[PDB]
């Protein structure tokens, strides 16, 4: 005889979650603040199966992967999942960018690399003179 | 579910996930001695809801990989596999 | 404790491509407490960036600022 | 060793000049030399990630041999790119 | 693009064991792979420097584009 837990055995909230999640949690018309989105996937390639479902998707927040990439070059602690090697690369090549953006490694980086550039590993191809 | 009438699922779950985004959240602000705003929860809710979708599409494609239909504990450990804690950890909760 | 067995499983079948797919009891449970895992880790790195900002507050940029790392760890 | 790695980011580097190239005559626009290194740099992470992935799931699916499958699975979560390769492999 | 024989070393080169081969079809799809994400990222970019109306692609616009970018391919 539990009327708690009796209401909710099924997947979604029961009557009296539902009432904690609409009072506290719930952004309603009152709340002057945006509704939290994330972006979609869109290939500029590819031919897109277009997720573009929601029109509305502007009357938001979209929350932003890029505004902070100054912050972006140092591991961003961890509680109990560490880093992966996927994420230390990304953390690797945002370092390299902000190097160069002094000017100081973007030269040399390919100045270290052209001693070792073997031409069978590569497609030859016109220097079409479109690199600054 | 799948390109028509299958909005009130959608709505249904997100607002599951956001009440279970917000009892967690609850927990951690006691833990560390903060407040969550609103807004950071129903942000916290729609990362969870489409990484659940991230989740679903790797299970379903790697149980399909191995020719089976069901999703096991080998779904989850390849899922896992990428973090040292976070692969340990099901090796803790899996065989247990 | 976090979300229940039913919740993850609708919320599985909500995007599985295929009909016949389906999901054992182990991995359902395995599923529930990898949401959770995900779900604290979201809040406790917004909030431990709140404090290293000296803010009781937790709002939406310090979930943006942990949240490229965040998703990197979890692909 | 260094040598064979620094030989490949090579490899990869011209690899990526000459196909950024090919992007920007496409809509005009000059590619900067610190744009085409990071762009490089990205590459080369990029293939230790997919040849790590590849390895884990080919053991997943009781080989040690690689195959076309695999390199679908690795489009398993965005659509677009599924479908691409796919027909790719499909044509191969 | 890429030739085949230097994916095939790009891909040992990682390999955290002796026994994994690639066969010739995953070699030729991963060539295609490794093309459609360089060009992806060159296409991004320039688009974010389109959007600012530059002509001229630097690395401020791989910032706007690495987050997303990493997470598309998996």
């Amino acid at each position: 005889d539990p009327k708690e837990m009796h209401c909710h055995e099924n997947w979604s909230l029961s009557p009296e979650e539902f009432e904690i999640w609409d009072r506290l949690y719930r952004l309603k018309e009152n709340d002057g603040v945006k509704e939290p989105i994330l972006p979609h996937t869109r290939f500029e390639t590819l031919e897109n199966l277009d997720k573009t479902s929601k029109p509305e998707e502007e009357a938001a927040h979209k929350l932003s992967l890029s505004e902070w990439s100054i912050w972006q070059s140092r591991p961003f602690p961890t509680s109990m999942v560490d880093h992966s090697d996927r994420c230390y690369h990304f953390i690797s090549v945002m370092e390299l960018i902000e190097v160069m953006r002094q000017e100081q490694g973007d030269c040399s980086y390919e100045l270290e690399l052209q001693p070792h550039l073997r031409i069978e590993d590569i497609h030859v191809r016109r220097n079409k003179g479109h690199l600054s | 579910a799948g390109g028509e009438q299958r909005e009130l699922l959608i709505q249904r779950l997100r607002a599951a996930v956001h009440y279970t985004t917000g009892a967690l959240a609850q927990d951690v602000a006691e833990d560390k001695g903060v407040l969550f705003s609103k807004q950071t929860v129903a942000a916290i809710s729609e990362i969870t809801f489409r990484q659940a979708e991230n989740f679903a599409r790797d299970l379903e494609m790697f149980a399909r990989h191995a020719k089976r239909s069901t999703i096991t504990s080998e779904d989850v450990k390849l899922l896992a596999r990428r973090s040292n804690s976070l692969l340990k950890y099901i090796t803790q909760k899996s065989d247990e | 404790g976090g979300f229940r067995k039913e919740t993850v499983e609708r919320l599985l079948r909500l995007h599985f491509r295929d009909g016949r797919t389906r999901v054992n009891g182990d991995a359902l449970l395995l599923m529930a407490e990898l949401l959770k895992v995900f779900v604290r880790e979201a809040a406790a790195r917004a909030a431990r960036q709140a404090q290293a900002e000296d803010l009781e507050k937790v709002d939406i940029e310090h979930v943006e600022k942990v949240l490229p790392q965040l998703l990197l760890d979890f692909v």
